[PDB]
RNA sequence: GCGGUCCGGCCGGGAACUCAAAGGAGACUGCCAGUGAUAAACUGGAGGAAGGUGGGGAUGACGUCAAGUCAUCAUGGCCCUUACGACCAGGGCUACACACGUGCUACAAUGGCGCAUACAAAGAGAAGCGACCUCGCGAGAGCAAGCGGACCUCAUAAAGUGCGUCGUAGUCCGGAUUGGAGUCUGCAACUCGACUCCAUGAAGUCGGAAUCGCUAGUAAUCGUGGAUCAGAAUGCCACGGU
């Protein structure tokens, strides 16, 4: 992508609750393209998220997400042989977009005994924000802002 | 009177018959979920009915084979909508905004001579 | 495990395992059919096999009833 | 549940545990539980010393335990003493069954050094 | 009753030979079942073009097989007759057997 | 391509049928589940080259033991040699 | 070394096959080898005859063969003399009967294999190769023709350096499938190695 | 949509639909708007199955590297010539203290293994594919119908979906290896094949420096056929699921 600035591939909404954002995640979690077994651990790992948190359900995901949505970040550059890395705010769409990569990334490590569980304990670990994601929402808040003098 | 439309997608071609009866459906002589109507392709078939009314308004006899699941189902959704035109062209107008009319060009790319498969370029040493 | 049903040997060699039990077993044999097996009607025989260079001598002992006639004749030499 | 060999394999299902002995595999893990009036998904957590002492007298047919430790070893020395080829390898540290060796051949050699 | 699997390599020559067997059968005889296309067997062969090494080169070739069915329902002594002898057109294959 | 290596196949061909196959059929009903009498696997000392595999198939205009296709008979390079000039009927550059 | 054969690619269009027939795998090769076995010999016996193309067609267990040449006269003999002897042997290869065509070639100046051979002899006749190509092109444009280009390669006029001179004139759309382009090699052996002459002659539109 | 069913499109029957293969039509920034000279063009919209070379091939300019190929082959010169030629048998290339390269398989629960059962496209075939029944646990062997083939065989596709075992533990993972016991083609398989079957189970619990591929139905994951071929592909060529 040099002269040609593209756009975005708005993906099909959710096949049950009906939602975009919802979907993106479903894929984020998918691997090797097993979208079936994937969403088979999506809604199933979201069933107990409509029970323990209790807060409705359609938003039992959203609200918990707001705890992993940064507003500034980093980026490598190279000006004269150094790095002069200058932070920046994450685009409205890229913001929550990132949020999901991590929330799950915490499930990619949290070695329990069952994925669906290695998923909820963190999404719920967002209600009272204290998981490897909300705290991951700190490695950038701390990394960046420190070199904010260049912003 | 009988109603129909073809509709196909990625080697999965299907034939769809609308019969003013009930939401009930029988694709390839075997009830909905009695085939695949629950997998990823859940209410996928309903979709072409979302922006309209049914439930017990119109029955339908479906027929498809060749390819894969989500693929077949696609054609289904295609036929259904390009068969649902009969009531009028006025609905196909508001049914296009759901791009259900669009035939999916998407198709498997041929594996050229040189790559491991389509786009995958075999790794070469450092330099 | 290989030759389906029933072992295999030579003909220009069989006139030497059968002709070794009646005329007294003489000096080692010199053919080129390692492919043959070890029939109990050879036991003791002075067998040898040309493998690249010369013929390596061996003694058809006891319990060796179902094994080739070449494994005992390494052609590749190293060290 | 020592049974047959001194090995005390336990705390594992029927068709499961059983395959712990040297000479007991999947195949011969049902060929016995199907000729003694015993089930499969059964955990010894309810096995009377009676439905076992009968499963113990079964293994007594095909060479296992130490018997097999020197049973196959019997042919080990044999094939070697013969002075053939298939025996040469073992008494050397090289793959028997004709495998190549311009490179890989570690399973029958040993972790590289130089 | 009488099948006629006519096969060739050029599309506009296989159905220009059929365009005859028919205009003949529907002449000295009749019935016929119009021409029936039939699947096309395209057999490709991928080969290396460099006289030595250079695998990623290659020249992909292919030969196309076009079919015709004809299938005459009502034979004719006058039709099964002239049928033979006259045929012309070099390069096409004819098969009426059962 | 070594007139010699060429004739080696011609002798493996003229010897595979005038002998093997013709009498090589002496290993089917004969050498199978028929019962054993030694008459079987014994008179097995015919030619050698005469065999249904003792061959390599070689270009009819050169003799390159590799890249030889039956459908055309010739070898890849000699094939293309033709290809681009009609030479091989209904054969052209594929694409799709 | 990176250009496709003009003819062989146009095979799906403008330029037709040279071997028109059909067979089965079972005996496709035995036919192919059968076919291109007649060419080899028929060409030889007609060297000084100015040949340029030999079309073979097998009409079901049989054979026709159309011989092309701008020089047909002395390819037949005294009212059928020569052609006869040819057919004879011709048939005696495959195993089936034989007949043979006799196609003339009005204007050899534009035919590929002709202008290509019309030089391979020039070279072995120790003539100024840079005069052969200049010849060709000109008297090739002379009578019609839209495009024409000749190429030569190997020890030219004597050398230890392998050079390849070309020479175009007019207009030659080698990349336009629908353009009628006739191309033909033509090797010539001299006292010091082989030489290569590859011609290209553009003639028409659609 | 029609009638008869031993409910198998099985048999009348029907050309509609799928598909088959010939000839058409269509997309050209053509329309609207914006930016940009009122230009070209890019952005967005409409209609449209498809937009903005729709996707994918084929196609690779004058030329560069006295690149590679004189073992495809042809070829100037050179050399051998009762000979580095040539006939035969056996043996190496499948050897191996090793480093490197491209790979297949893993290191597991978004996964092993057991039962049940739902969907490919593409391709080949007669000195071939070889049902069905039948013998073995199985690889196979017997009887042999059909098919030079949208008619028959090769394939009942795999992931997948519904329960079931398991519990994150080198373990029910992973499969090297060694022995024993068997299958297939061949004159003949020990050095050297391919496959099944019974026991055995390392290393690896995901990888430093560094680095490779990929911007779409693509990467990854999943099976399928094919060329050569007597027989031996994780290789190559081609296909198609998610």
């Amino acid at each position: 992508p040099r002269r040609r600035v593209i756009g975005q591939r708005k993906i099909l909404p959710d096949p049950k609750f009906g939602s975009e954002l919802l979907a993106k995640f479903v894929n984020i979690l998918m691997v090797d393209g097993k979208k079936s077994t994937a969403e088979s651990i999506v809604y199933s790992a979201l069933e107990t998220l409509a029970q323990r948190s209790g807060k409705s359900e359609l938003e039992a995901f959203e609200v918990a997400l707001e705890n992993v949505r940064p507003t500034v970040e980093v980026k490598s550059r190279r000006v004269g042989g150094s790095t002069y890395q200058v932070p920046v705010e994450v685009r409205p769409v890229r913001r929550n977009a990132l949020a999901m990569r991590w929330i799950v990334e915490a499930a990619r490590k949290r070695g329990d005994k069952s994925m669906a569980l290695r998923l909820a304990n963190e999404l719920s670990d967002a209600a009272e924000n204290k998981g490897t994601a909300v705290k991951k929402r700190e490695d950038v808040h701390r990394m960046a802002e420190a070199n904010k003098a260049f912003a | 009177n009988q109603y129909y439309g073809t509709g196909r997608r990625k080697s999965s071609a299907a034939r769809v018959f609308i019969k003013p009866g009930n939401g009930k459906i029988v694709i390839n002589q075997r009830s909905l979920e009695q085939y695949f109507g629950r997998e990823t392709a859940r209410m996928v078939v309903r979709q072409p009915l979302e922006l309209v009314d049914m439930v017990e308004k119109l029955d339908l006899y479906i027929t498809v084979k060749g390819g894969g699941i989500s693929g077949q189902a696609g054609a289904i959704r295609h036929g259904i909508t390009r068969a649902l035109m009969e009531y009028d062209e006025s609905l196909r107008s508001e049914l296009r905004k759901a791009g259900f009319v669009t035939r999916d060009a998407r198709q498997v790319e041929r594996k050229k001579v040189g790559l491991r498969k389509a786009r995958r370029r075999p790794q070469f040493s450092k330099r | 495990r290989s030759l389906k049903k029933g072992p295999f040997i030579d003909l220009h060699l069989l006139k030497k395992v059968e002709k070794a039990v009646e005329s007294g077993d003489k000096k080692p044999l010199r053919t080129w059919s390692r492919r043959s097996t070890i029939f109990p009607n050879m036991i003791g025989l002075t067998i040898a096999v040309h493998n690249g260079r010369q013929h390596v001598p061996v003694f058809v002992t006891d319990e060796m009833v179902g094994h080739k006639l070449g494994e005992f004749a390494p052609t590749r030499t190293y060290r | 549940a020592r049974i047959a060999g001194i090995n005390i394999p336990d705390h594992k299902h029927a068709v499961i545990a059983l395959t712990s002995i040297y000479g007991v595999g999947k195949t011969r893990s049902k060929a016995i539980l199907a000729a003694a009036g015993i089930a499969e998904d059964v955990k010894i957590s309810e096995l009377s010393e009676g439905q076992i002492d009968t499963l113990r007298d079964e293994v007594a047919k095909f060479v296992v335990e130490g018997d097999l430790r020197r049973e196959i070893s019997m042919s080990i020395k044999r094939l070697m003493d013969l002075g053939c080829y298939r025996g040469l390898r073992h008494r050397r540290g090289l793959p028997v069954r004709g495998q190549r060796t311009k490179t890989n051949a570690r399973t029958r050699k040993g972790p590289r050094k130089p | 009753r009488i099948r006629i699997r006519l096969k060739a390599f050029d599309h506009r020559l296989i159905d220009q030979a059929t365009a005859e067997i028919v205009e003949t059968a529907k002449r000295t005889g009749a019935q016929v079942r119009g021409p029936i296309p039939l699947p096309t067997r395209k057999e490709r062969f991928t080969v290396l073009i460099s006289p030595h090494v250079n695998k990623d080169a290659r020249d992909q070739y292919e030969i196309r097989t076009h079919l015709r069915l004809v299938d005459i329902v009502e034979p004719t002594e006058k039709t099964v007759d002239a049928l033979m002898r006259l045929d012309l057109a070099a390069g096409v294959d004819v098969q009426i057997s059962l | 391509a070594k007139q010699s290596m060429k004739a080696r196949e011609v002798k493996r061909v003229a010897l595979a049928d005038k002998y093997f196959a013709k009498r090589a059929e002496l290993k089917a009903i004969i050498s199978d589940v028929n019962a054993r009498w030694n008459a079987v696997l014994k008179l097995q000392t015919l030619p050698r080259d005469s065999s249904p595999s003792r061959q390599r198939n070689r270009c009819r205009q050169t003799g390159r033991p590799h890249g030889f296709l039956r459908k055309f008979g010739l070898s890849r390079i000699k094939v293309r040699e033709a290809a681009m000039r009609g030479e091989i009927p209904g054969l052209k550059k594929a694409s799709w | 070394g990176q250009k496709v054969h003009p003819n062989g690619i146009r095979l799906g269009i403008v330029k037709p096959w040279n071997s028109t027939w059909f067979a089965n795998t079972k005996e496709f090769a035995d036919n192919l080898d059968s076919d291109f076995k007649v060419r080899q010999y028929l060409t030889k016996e007609l060297a000084k005859a100015s040949v340029s193309r030999i079309v073979i067609e097998r009409p079901a267990k049989s054979i026709r063969v159309t011989i092309h040449t701008a020089r047909p006269g002395i390819v037949i003999g005294k009212k059928g003399e020569d052609v006869e002897k040819l057919r004879k042997v011709v048939a005696d290869i495959a195993g089936v009967p034989a007949q043979i065509n006799i196609a003339e070639v009005r204007k050899p100046e534009l035919d590929a294999k002709l202008v290509a051979d019309s030089i391979t002899s020039q070279l072995e006749r120790r003539v100024m190769f840079r005069r052969a190509m200049k010849r060709a092109v000109q008297n090739a444009m002379r009578l019609g023709a839209k495009g024409i280009k000749v190429e030569v390669s190997g020890r030219l006029g004597g050398a230890e350096i392998a050079r390849t001179e070309w020479y175009r004139e007019g207009r030659v759309p080698l990349h336009t499938l629908r353009a009628d382009i006739d191309y033909n090699t033509s090797e010539a052996h001299t006292t010091y190695g082989v030489i290569g002459v590859k011609v290209w002659i553009f003639k028409g539109e659609i």
